[PDB]
């Protein structure tokens, strides 16, 4: 029923390991639909070989920019921006994976892993889905970034999919 | 247009004959009215850019509508290669080179390798692109042979008002300029353009009636 | 329309461009017939909303028509969320989708969604609920278009039995009533509207007489 | 033609007696417009050069056109003898020997023979390059069909711009001249053959003139 | 209204005079016009609904007005009620009970009552919620004081274009349908209706042109 | 607007309704003159946006100024979204995120944000950029209103210098040009527009004398 995607992550090409994600689409729909969709490439354009592009070690690693893969760009599966479904799900630890925005009903497609508890962005940032594999992959990412967010080394998602 | 199997894969077919006459000949009888983007978008189900183009050339008469429709896929295409920049160089062997707007379009680029867009893992959908391009260029068209325009719009003393509203709402569906402004055209201007007797008879039901009741008052 | 493919297991397949080629004629030559309803009853068995939205899009004309189907069915869809509202009570240990009003008129809900809603066990009959509003739309409109009403059918001086008889049964059955109102107004309203010359012919048969007694009676 | 099997080896096919009668059919109803050659090109996909001599063949009348066709598959053969030398003497199994022109034309060769340099590795696409050629004949033909001249074209003084640009794209689509050429003539004599009114209504127009802001200015 | 302290909290202050002058002095000398909402909103910010039932109160004159504004807040608190409906049950020690639909409008509720709601934990903006409604009110006054719709506009031969422009977008300001059919009407309803001299000096410079080259054209 | 209190945090303060009267009052008599802008930038020292919006939403009449003040307004919004890109993304708990092109003018940010931008270290500059966006919506108002050029200005036969001057100067002030062209403007028009007799009374000072002398020579 929820659906069940992964990333298979690079840090310059060498390979780290599998990140996967129970999408809660029977919560946060038409915003897991669109996770799901970018994973698979099959509208055409997606997630494989963009990076994360901005990593606080201790608060989350923000990937998703595909189009100017710098926090700028990205575009949804509904065109380039779309209303906050709902604020069902809070931000209630690590793992959690919920919606960039620049502000309300401005989500495209940069997403966020949570890499710590943060419920100051409950309300503002809707909560899709959470780490199902993977943790401590997520964790060793965060070594590869700085207070600032700026990473040391290119962390890419090599490949992603779908697997349930 | 691709068609699957009885296991659910899918493969080229050739396009049917009697696809291509029903298009040109609703195409010859119906003219450019409305009603030709709902039969498009029935016809070419999961048609790729060549067989597309195939019913786009194939369309003998009404050459300045065809060149509208090329000009509006030609920018379409041209938006997509500045919003999608093509990479260079070597390509992976488990994937295949993204295609650029022109050949989106079908224009430069063999069926077999539209073939292997639509059924690669994961599928790359060309064939939607483009028919999303031609159903907008089939809008602006639609929206070109518009004979009047909504304002002018105004009810003969003898025109019955079953006419009337025929001819408004068939103007309405080929302006197409956007819903709510349609919604607030449909309470105002239906009401205020009236033969004044069947005019007050409307009035008489206030701004609350419906479609309905406001026919059967003029009825009859 | 969805259709058991072999063996057993649904999948989608597309609407065939000859059913809408046969639509669009029976709508182009029979205009708003009663018989249509069951015409498009039985060309859209088992249709998806998507394939619907198409016959009803591909419709050339009538567009007044059109816009009180569309209305009707918004209607329909308002009741059925006012009817089918979530109201509070324990989760269930399984979840299937919910078709909204919007859902269902296949306005806001994708293809996938439709086939997942239907395919699903237990299955949601959103294909017949929408049917159901089209042909409430369908009613509605093809008791408009009756020319004349039921209480003004009369036969001619010289009018054969046969034609006054079709005419009345044919506004009979685009009119709108109970069942026992029509059973009440083919016993009140047929034998004293006829012509004087055969209405004593069929006063001299009963009052309770069938129809084929009277019609053989006049006949000739 | 030839049908891909679905995961499987491409198998031949015979011509569908549907698509040759839509063939015949389109050529005597039409003659030979503009349209007829994307017609072709899209009926004969994929086909051998004995379906494309079958499908000139079964064309009755216009016997002219028919030899003016030949004569022109004649010369693009000896041009391709010419500038192709051909190989002779004993050819190792497994490949098949130099295609001539005239078999490529298909006047000395045989399906068996098609189908191999058809199906060789690298392929060597017989069918499309004859393909070619009688679209060059039936591009001579549409042209020798021209009524009237491109630089000929006047607009009456009550006939509207509407079919005046009408008639100038339909000749401009039949006109022989190269496409660079193409764009400049379309970018000037289409203003400057108007009528006076439209034409000093496109003159205020001025530069960068798109045919949908001429059409929406010579309105009325 | 409440006013914040050097410690940061907030208490209840009594209503200034030369505010409730001001108010009185601006609805009398302008009467109603377009610019009595934003002086309202900034004259009253953060005042407790007993003040804006006072500044209501005070209006002498137009009493129609003041009528209407009570009707339309009468229909708002209405709806307030029916929204949301009160749980039952045991309520949590750290919060206690809300206010009704007619509480909100402050007509049946003590000074302090309105305080301990505005400065609760967390605050609840009676003021503000029946602010919007006032204002909601004041936006159907200002409507009803147009003294012509948006469709009769036709400038005179002699009135100047700067007039012109002023009464359309004073009677826009005061339609207030809606938004978009603004940005509609302003390209349409602007270009339509100009004198034809100066008419035909705008369309030399195309739909693309704006407001500022709009009028210079026209001037001088 | 937020003002510096006792001591040292600023807190935000209301504005002040005196102050809206003043506006309107200025607005009411000095109408749109040079000496608005500098009236406006002092009567909204430091002012949140949504003070000025609430200034400018208080103007009674003159709604072609205002709409002409809000599309510049939008221009230079989207000039300052295409030099001032705004990265999306989660905010950091510390500082506030970059305002974007429409936070800037007050539609899209709330009071708090405005005031968290304001007061925060280092502050962002958005009340000084909307001031700026207003201030050359004004000038472009003001440089509009002016009735006659600067070339026109030319003084009567028995009209004083001290009219003349006086208009010439403003109308030279109301005019939009750089310092530099003005500085060649005045000693070319100046004294060449002026009375014969005061002509050769100015020329007898000299092309370089200032203003002055030039009027304490034809004084009387």
């Amino acid at each position: 029923v929820n659906p069940t995607v992964f990333f298979d992550i690079a840090v310059d090409g060498e390979p780290l390991g599998r990140v996967s994600f129970e999408l809660f689409a029977d919560k946060v729909p038409k915003t897991a639909e669109n996770f799901r969709a970018l994973s698979t490439g099959e509208k055409g354009f997606g997630y494989k070989g963009s990076c994360f592009h901005r990593i606080i070690p201790g608060f989350m690693c923000q990937g998703g920019d595909f189009t100017r893969h710098n926090g700028t760009g990205g575009k949804s599966i509904y065109g380039e921006k779309f209303e906050d479904e709902n604020f069902i799900l809070k931000h209630t630890g690590p793992g959690i994976l919920s919606m960039a925005n620049a502000g309300p009903n401005t989500n495209g497609s940069q997403f966020f892993i949570c890499t710590a508890k943060t419920e100051w962005l409950d309300g503002k940032h809707v909560v899709f889905g959470k780490v199902k594999e993977g943790m401590n992959i997520v964790e060793a990412m965060e070594r590869f970034g700085s207070r600032n967010g700026k990473t040391s080394k290119k962390i890419t998602i090599a490949d992603c999919g779908q697997l349930e | 247009p691709i068609v699957q199997n009885i296991q659910g894969q899918m493969v080229h077919q050739a396009i049917s004959p009697r696809t291509l006459n029903a298009w040109v000949k609703v195409v010859e009888e119906k003219a450019f009215s409305p009603e030709v983007i709902p039969m498009f978008s029935a016809l070419s189900e999961g048609a790729t850019p060549q067989d597309l183009n195939t019913m786009l050339n194939t369309v003998g008469g009404h050459q300045a509508a065809m060149q509208m429709l090329k000009e509006t896929i030609n920018e379409e295409a041209a938006e997509w290669d500045r919003v999608h920049p093509v990479h260079a160089g070597p390509i992976a062997p488990g994937q295949m080179r993204e295609p650029r707007g022109s050949d989106i379009a079908g224009t430069t680029s063999t069926l077999q390798e539209q073939i292997g867009w639509m059924t690669n893992n994961p599928p790359i959908p060309v064939g939607e692109i483009y028919k999303r391009w031609i159903i907008l260029g089939l809008n602006k068209i639609v929206r070109m042979y518009s004979p009047t325009s909504i304002l002018d719009i105004r009810q003969g003393p003898k025109e019955p008002f079953r006419d009337y509203v025929d001819r408004f709402y068939k103007t309405l569906r080929a302006e197409q300029a956007s819903q709510e402004v349609k919604n607030w055209m449909t309470e105002t201007l239906l009401v205020q353009n009236a033969n004044p007797d069947c005019k007050t008879i409307l009035k008489a039901l206030g701004p609350a009636a419906t479609l309905e009741e406001m026919m059967t008052a003029c009825q009859g």
